[PDB]
């Protein structure tokens, strides 16, 4: 189950079409309210192409829910991300998570 | 980047630069003193 809500308005008509790499910061943290990664802190946009599995299947879904210019809280179902067993010290087993993503750009 | 707007008590709300509450930060809703509202959502006693 993933919601979308709007931390800040995007342009709506945009959408990230299919098979296509998608720019993206993130910002995700633990429902309880740590932290555990952030793109900004890593200095770097981390990319994605739509379509493949390489990326949790909720935070892909959410991106194509998103819009370019847009950011989002999101919440991804723990059976969806990392559900029987988590990223070892990272996620715990089944925690939901929260993340924020910015698309900057599509190119 | 933080940006809150509301009000607070005279006494209550005591913000120090520093350490605070929680994460950090503590703004004019972090304390449960003060009253205020970041953007979509409020902010009352340090939670959203």
């Amino acid at each position: 189950g993933v919601e979308i809500e709007t931390i800040s308005p995007g342009d709506g008509r945009t959408f990230p079409k299919k098979g296509q790499t998608c720019v993206v910061h993130y910002t995700g943290m633990l429902q309880n309210g740590k932290k555990f990664d952030s793109s900004r802190d890593r200095n770097k946009p981390f990319k994605f192409r739509i379509g493949k599995q390489e990326v949790i299947k909720g935070f892909e879904e959410g991106a194509a829910q998103m819009s370019l210019g847009q950011r989002a809280k999101l919440t991804c179902t723990p059976d969806v991300a990392y559900g029987a067993t988590g990223h070892p010290g990272v996620i715990p087993p089944n925690a939901t998570l929260i993340f924020d993503v910015e698309l900057l750009n599509l190119e | 980047t933080h940006l809150r707007v509301g009000w607070a008590l005279t006494e209550g709300y005591s913000p120090y630069p520093g350490g605070g509450e929680g994460w950090g930060g503590n703004g004019v809703g972090d304390d449960l003193y003060s009253y205020g509202f970041d953007g979509l959502h409020l902010w009352t006693g340090h939670v959203a």
